[PDB]
């Protein structure tokens, strides 16, 4: 028993870390095989950001200028690239403890764990979900960019985030691993706006499978409600609409369980109208979307990593 | 207030 | 920006992951060096666990019956002995992934991560914190005794915990890496109950000041207290007294920040007698006690002006 919002193993991440300095910036890189991947913003200085031209001064640099260092050894950049917002740099030697990996973009509602990197070095590690307006809630300070967002399946850590940059409410924005930042944000310090985010209803069904599993019950009504009659319901508080496809997606969570999803909609569809009337639901009385019904798998099926 | 390259 | 709960890089305890058969009872060991150490009772089936002599029980197991895998190769069990609640297994060979480490024992109130672990294997990583009742509230499932809980001070590990079993209420009880358990509890199948549990009001007021810091300031008031005042309070609302070494560890926060220690408590005085009037304060609805000033410290960087 217990449900926790869990990081993954930061294990095999750690060991690809790198610290990417250029005189007055550094930020930190992944270092897989004989290339080292850092935000593009490192080619700049405290006035290059107001506004800047990544194109042309990547150009304008070359090899020599990159710093990077594996903890206290440093690398040797035999090789320059600017893939989007990202720059590959290139090394003599392929990491020795490069995991075994995959570049994928997630869709919103998707989680990740985030290895917090300082000057190459991970200090900490924490679960994070894309927003459905491709923004996360993270906690990084200045020096965090660099720092990935990646899943572990079986031995394969796929990597899906790279940070870097914060907007004005606080909320965090990055690329893909190809550089291709997560909504209509570029890599500038210029007037961004977060928009309107809403709430991630198949992963507030999923959480409720893992109170389901995990004894409380208190919320589970013996009533109906057809899928479009739920989303009728749902949308009117800010809550994604539900597909037939989230459906499918729950129906493992609710085959272990014996609830029906639909069923499922109901129980929240009155937890949504009436209240949490002062119980609380897993220890929160707040609903918690960060979970998808793979993480409710993953924590509650003793699910490990090699 | 813009937005913070970090 | 951001506050969010982080667990330590879980890396150098990956590599200290070691899975302990015995008989048909299989949990996870700590492997530092030529000693493998793990809950002594897996050397018990169910009808052991009801009235055992832990003395005998090992008397009736020899090295051969301690099958210790590391992965791929088996290690060689050459020597046991235990100590309080805790099984210490000799190995024929030193782990070559030893860090720098110690064995701590933690106090009610701080905080630590768990590497939640089964076959050897990790699952997942996650902050806990250890209950005023001595009990944590964990996500574990059968087979997850074994699995530590630690902190990382540059290259050292200090090791605090070690998993055990589940309490009929859910929490979890445990020991520190010498035996000792974290308060009354014993391995043994008798009832044994979880206390009653209190708030860890230091942790309550340090969230309050990372909330202050991240804008949230609704809860602030045009008042303030003296501490036995506060104390008085406390008691009613079943949270811990307030020392005055807490007021000491707050300092930081409170210069900050401007606001007095008292002021804060105050604040918290006035939350506890009106409620959140539907309010959440870093996204949480509730009052959050698992973060620590130190927590907080570490994810702060503001400044006293002096």
């Amino acid at each position: 028993s217990g449900f926790r919002k869990m990081a993954f193993p930061s294990g095999k991440v750690e060991g690809c870390m790198v610290q990417v300095t250029c005189g007055t910036t550094t930020l930190n890189g992944l270092w897989l095989d004989d290339v080292v991947y850092c935000p593009r913003h490192v080619i700049c200085t405290s006035e290059d950001m107001l506004n800047p031209n990544y194109e042309d001064l990547l150009i304008r640099k070359s090899n020599h200028n990159f710093l990077v260092q594996a903890g206290n050894v440093q690398l040797r950049v035999i090789g320059h690239s600017m893939q989007n917002c990202v720059l590959k740099l290139k090394v003599d030697t392929a990491n020795p403890k490069t995991p075994k990996y995959k570049f994928v973009r997630i869709q919103p509602g998707q989680t990740f764990s985030v290895l917090a990197c300082y000057n190459g070095s991970p200090s900490g590690v924490y679960q994070c979900a894309m927003r459905p307006n491709f923004t996360i809630k993270g906690s990084f300070l200045n020096g965090s960019a660099g720092s990935v967002g990646f899943n572990i399946d079986y031995d394969c850590v796929s990597f899906c985030y790279m940070h870097h940059m914060e907007l004005p409410t606080g909320v965090h924005a990055g690329t893909d691993l190809e550089g291709n930042f997560y909504g209509p944000f570029v890599d500038r310090q210029t007037a961004q706006a977060a928009g309107t985010d809403t709430t991630i209803t198949v992963n507030v069904l999923a959480w409720l499978y893992a109170a389901v599993i995990n004894g409380d019950r208190w919320f589970l009504n013996r009533f109906t409600t057809t899928l479009n009659d739920f989303n009728l319901v749902a949308m009117k508080y800010n809550y994604e609409p539900l597909t037939q496809d989230h459906v499918d997606i729950l129906g493992p969570l609710s085959a272990q369980t014996g609830i029906a999803v639909l069923d499922m909609c109901a129980s929240l569809k009155e937890l949504l109208q009436n209240g949490m009337n002062g119980r609380t639901i897993l220890g929160s009385a707040l609903l918690e979307d960060e979970f998808t019904p793979f993480d409710v798998v993953r924590q509650c099926s003793g699910v490990t990593f090699q | 207030t813009s937005a913070v390259l970090q």
